[PDB]
RNA sequence: CCUCCCGCUCGGGAGGAGGCACUCUGGGGGGACUGCCGGCGAUAAGCCGGAGGAAGGGGCGGGCGACGGUAGGUCAGUAUGCCCCGAAACCCCCGGGCUACACGCGCGCUACAAUGGGCGGGACAAUGGGACCCGACCUCGAAAGGGGAAGGGAAUCCCCUAAACCCGCCCUCAGUUCGGAUCGCGGGCUGCAACUCGCCCGCGUGAAGCUGGAAUCCCUAGUACCCGCGUGUCAUCAUCGCGCGGCGAAUA
């Protein structure tokens, strides 16, 4: 609660979530530098409405980008504080607003470890989960091939982010890794390129995969 | 002193703000700006007090009543208004650009807020058919 | 210089708690927790802090409202029941907590039931709080 | 033979079997209670002479 | 702590784990969850901690809070069975109490020839309406009361 | 307690009042409200039965009405709803409805 | 005097502001100080209901709009002041509520 | 200006006078029209891009569905040609049946936990509905509810508490403190009456289920996804139908 509280006086400042300057990181390549928003400020929750525009959603931040391909999975079913859930699933059968905490916690337990600013960790974790080659099955002409496909800045983005989180929910899965510690454990192993991530065991495989096709 | 009313609305949070001069005052539905419990939405309400700078924050007192339904929208509807109270208050184009060129949900609402269920052939939400296996 | 307005409700709580454990004429009786608790509790907790908590709301609800019956502090705690698959709806809690609680409060002089018909704090209730809000709003600036 | 009188004689103080409208006669289709008995079907033929607009 | 078992004996011979003291009398049929923190409060116990630091002096101010419960303290609708087949006030449920007693009524209602206990016989719920299809593919409720 | 209640005999004399602390919330409700007026010609056929006027063997539509210590005894005839199936009341059906023992659909295996 | 309320309401819009302006163009000259005509809600009536009398296939539902609409008007003039105000025409259809307080 | 509290005497908060500023209410008026600017196009139509701006190039969401057809659906709402019944295929009644089940499928709810459960505290809405009707508030009852009783035929009173949220505390991943079927009991409530066949409250009971084959459905933005909220019909069966606001995207 104090220390909470010392959380509101340092992103006043400018931090994200309460104490991450987001000054600490740099996007060193100039193709992902405008498509992330590691640049401007402080909240993702914003509700700045995305694909308005034909790239309307390149401007989202890093990590409300996280929170809602991290909020997903979701049908019908009720959640209140009563006896209640699940309805908000293992990824947010329900809303931004509780999956902005495990971000924020994933965000705490990758900083715990590393010791480093986390958007250095996971900005350097959604340059390394995407894959830089796609098969496609296209057919042209009525020929069916299965084509080299490169891939452009904003859908690697997306894959590399997607991975990430498609990664997690089969390791939380009834077991002790928490999205908070999932997702965090996760976000590291693809900032390193680590044989431990569902995340970047994709990202290679589709390019090579990729390549005997081309 | 003087008295500048403004208002502030996003998602049908509006929020009344009052500038008047004075010490300090950061006033909301009456408690101060420390009983919220989310520390987030809190942020969010900070953003346009540190673009300006504390100086002025210190100077003014700013009382705003938001009647809104969201904890995040009460907050959004404090976001707009401070920064449109600020704005009247010192009157240069250097605070209101400033603002405009870091996001424009700070001087801009929205132009749509909500849609009615439609009738639809006998099932939940506005947007959704009954599902078929008749094939 | 502070109301109950000026101070967070997590820090607040337990420092009026203390105050009716302290003072010390507000006390546990045996039958409340026992059995005669609010709707369904997973496990019902054998606390001071308990009893100590739903009445230092207690004090800090009719400061708000005016005349605030028994029938709104049983509705207003958040807090559900099953049906079964059915899914669950929105009930209210154990009304002996809040009926014992006010009169307890009513034998202190903290609260009064007033000629209108309802409930309003006295002096002794009003300044029991704003000494507790001096002490806990003076805490709050101190400490980072 | 002799007998006394019968137009029905049992319970029915509420439901839907208590009702009847004031155009089509029926229990058990729909009976718009507001001051307004009559089934759905009616409802709908004679509305534009109550005022009641189509518009959403 | 008050001297560390992983394995007391409570209500007999029946076993006390190292869950937690709440949650290992659950188990011992006739005491629940909300049972278990009532004779906590009379014994004078910590409700939260694990089960097994007790020495053999706290396994004795249970047994007798359990043979007759309504003499300790105990409300007549918190506890078991309250007014028995019309003339008993008040009694216990355990394991043996529990077991007989349901059987019994059970019992009672075959030789009656009611629409209770031939529906308990056949394989169906009584009150909770649809046989229709329900316990589908194959499947059971497993009525009363135990397939683990 | 073999007899269920104190004795047979001794909630015969405790009629009106005494015997609902004994009964459930359900059979209570239906003595205390009252029942019907084809529950009232149901007091004199178990009456001319005990003693009297020539005695009907006792038929009956009433589902609703929850046995008493003083009908153990008669062979109360319940319309199923085609035909009238008799029960021999015991002590043992002191406080169960009395379309409970009478069938509500015929009794055969299904398939 | 007697402080009236004319507290008028009218199921349509075009018949219930007619005679609020009425009201208070007729009044203003004379021996009555009167309060503006104010308004206050429509409590728009839904009705929603099913069309179709199969309820079959998709069934598409009309939704039902009463708009009951309240003027009101407090007024400072006498009981006989009262009904020489009270001589206009009025659309079918407009109901004009009088209490009387001193 | 006035009453109450607190105070470090700087200053924070409520009440009533007072004031219609603000929110809002519902009636009217303006504002967006490819008007302007560039590019593509036959210099036309139109499409693309730009500036100013609250909003833009069907702005956005509804209602609005031609001639007809599937002999689609309903004569079991009504209207109606034809035929048939006439102590009956009428009429009155009680009771039972529609709620039977070894099973099959459709549409849905609830759900397989740590993004969690208890407990407590605090900050928040909107549509609506309300006279044998909503029910303040006070009291008794563990509660369901009962007793008393203010206001209200309505911007002026009541249902009413939003729920998701967050902060601290206890708990420490098992078929479990999950999950709630099934069964014993005690008890309320409506009606003549809830065994068949109502719901809730409490204690005991505590089942399958630990992420699901073939196959297949829905939708494109304040939408989906998610959370509660109201109303209809209406005593009572709602995991339904219609409708409201809260959080708030993916891909195109």
């Amino acid at each position: 609660a104090k220390p909470l509280n010392e959380r509101f006086f340092i992103p006043h400042e400018i931090k994200v979530m309460g104490r991450w300057s987001t000054e600490d990181v740099e996007v060193r390549d100039p193709s992902l530098k405008p498509y992330i928003n590691l640049e401007p400020r402080l909240l993702p929750h914003t509700h700045g409405r995305h694909a308005k525009k034909h790239f309307g959603k390149a401007n989202v931040h890093i990590v409300e980008r996280l929170i809602n391909k991290i909020m997903r999975s979701g049908g019908s079913h009720y959640k209140v504080a009563g006896h209640f859930m699940r309805r908000e699933h293992r990824s947010l059968n329900s809303k931004k607003v509780k999956a902005y905490e495990v971000v924020k916690e994933a965000f705490k337990i990758i900083e715990q470890r590393t010791g480093k600013n986390p958007i250095q960790v996971l900005v350097w974790a959604i340059e390394n989960a995407a894959p830089r080659e796609d098969t496609t099955s296209v057919m042209f002409g009525g020929i069916r091939y299965h084509v080299a496909v490169d891939i452009s800045p904003m859908r690697r983005l997306d894959v590399a982010l997607r991975n990430i989180a498609l990664g997690a929910s089969a390791k939380c899965y009834r077991n002790k890794m928490s999205f908070a510690e999932a997702l965090a454990e996760e976000i590291i192993l693809a900032a390193n390129k680590d044989p431990k991530s569902y995340a970047y065991s994709k990202k290679l495989e589709i390019e090579r995969i990729a390549e005997s096709s081309r | 002193m003087r008295i500048i009313q403004t208002t502030g609305k996003r998602k049908t949070a509006i929020a009344r703000a009052v500038i008047r001069e004075g010490k300090g005052r950061v006033r909301i539905n009456g408690k101060p700006v420390e009983i919220i419990e989310p520390e987030i939405a809190r942020f969010t309400i900070l953003e346009p007090l540190i673009l300006a700078g504390e100086e002025i924050w210190n100077s003014v007192d700013i009382d705003v009543k938001v009647e809104g339904g969201g904890f995040m929208g009460q907050a959004e509807a404090a976001r707009m208004a401070i920064a449109r109270a600020l704005v009247e208050w010192t009157g240069d184009m250097s605070l209101k650009e400033k603002f405009m060129k870091y996001d424009r949900t700070m001087l801009v609402g929205d132009p749509r807020r909500t849609e009615p269920h439609k009738p639809n052939r006998s099932t939940k939400g506005p947007r959704a058919k009954r599902q078929k296996s008749y094939r | 210089m502070a109301t109950v307005y000026d101070v967070p409700g997590d820090l607040l709580v337990e420092r009026v708690a203390q105050r009716l454990k302290e003072i010390p004429e507000i006390k546990p009786p045996e039958w409340a927790p026992f059995v005669k608790t609010g709707r369904h509790k997973e496990r019902l907790p054998e606390q001071e802090d308990w009893w100590y908590y739903r009445v230092a709301s207690i004090l800090r609800r009719v400061y708000l409202d005016g005349p605030v019956g028994i029938e709104r502090l049983r509705t207003y705690y958040g807090g559900r029941k099953n049906r079964g698959h059915a899914p669950e709806k929105f009930y209210k809690a154990g009304g002996s907590i809040i009926r014992k609680a006010l009169q307890q409060l009513e034998a202190a002089g903290f609260v009064e039931k007033v000629p209108g018909k309802g409930r309003v704090i006295t002096p002794k209730g009003r300044s029991f709080l704003d000494k507790i809000a001096t002490e806990l709003k003076k805490e709050l600036e101190e400490i980072i | 033979m002799a007998k006394a009188d019968y137009n029905k004689r049992k319970p029915r103080k509420f439901g839907k079997g208590a009702r009847r409208c004031i155009r089509c006669g029926q229990y058990g289709p729909i009976i718009r209670i507001q001051g307004l008995m009559l089934c759905r079907h009616c409802f709908r033929e004679v509305a534009p002479k109550l005022g009641f607009r189509k518009y959403e | 702590m008050a001297n560390f078992r992983h394995i007391v004996r409570v209500a007999g011979v029946d076993l006390d784990g190292n869950k937690q003291l709440r949650w290992a009398l659950t188990a011992i049929k006739g005491i629940g969850i909300n049972f278990a923190t009532m004779v906590c409060r009379v014994a004078g116990l910590d409700p939260f901690m694990k089960a097994g630091y007790l020495t053999d002096e706290q396994v004795k101010k249970i047994e007798e809070i359990l043979a007759d419960p309504v003499a300790h303290g105990i409300p007549r609708w918190a506890v078991n069975r309250p007014k028995d087949y019309e003339t008993g006030r008040d009694l216990h449920l355990i394991t043996a109490k529990l077991d007989m007693a349901i059987r019994e009524d059970i019992m009672r209602l075959r030789r009656i020839r009611a629409y209770r206990g031939i529906r308990h016989e056949l394989g169906l719920p009584v009150r909770g309406q649809r046989t229709r299809s329900n316990f589908r593919r194959g499947q059971t409720v497993g009525v009363s009361r135990k397939k683990k | 307690f073999r007899y269920r209640g104190y004795t047979l005999e001794q909630l015969m004399n405790m009629s009106l009042e005494e015997l609902a602390r004994l009964f459930p919330a359900r059979q209570r409700r239906s003595l205390k409200r009252g029942l019907t007026p084809e529950q009232k010609k149901l007091l004199r056929k178990i009456r001319l039965a005990k003693k009297g006027k020539y005695k009907k063997p006792i038929r009956t539509h009433c589902r609703d009405m929850i046995i008493l210590p003083e009908m153990v005894g008669l062979t109360i005839y319940v319309h199923n709803g085609k035909e009238f199936v008799p029960v021999e009341i015991k002590p043992e059906m002191i406080g169960h409805y009395l379309g409970e023992f009478a069938p509500t659909r015929k009794k055969v295996e299904h398939g | 005097m007697q402080k009236a309320r004319i507290k008028i309401a009218s199921t349509n819009v075009r018949s219930l502001d007619e005679v609020a302006n009425q009201i208070k163009q007729i009044a203003e000259r004379t021996g009555v100080r009167m309060s503006g005509p104010i308004p206050l809600p429509t409590k728009r009536i839904r009705i929603t209901t099913r069309k179709s009398p199969d309820g079959e296939g998709s069934a598409t539902f009309d939704r039902w709009e009463l708009r009951v609409h309240k003027r009101l008007i407090d007024i400072e003039a006498d009981e006989r002041a009262m009904r020489q105000i009270m001589r206009i025409r009025v659309p079918e259809d407009v109901t004009i509520e009088i209490e009387l307080i001193s």
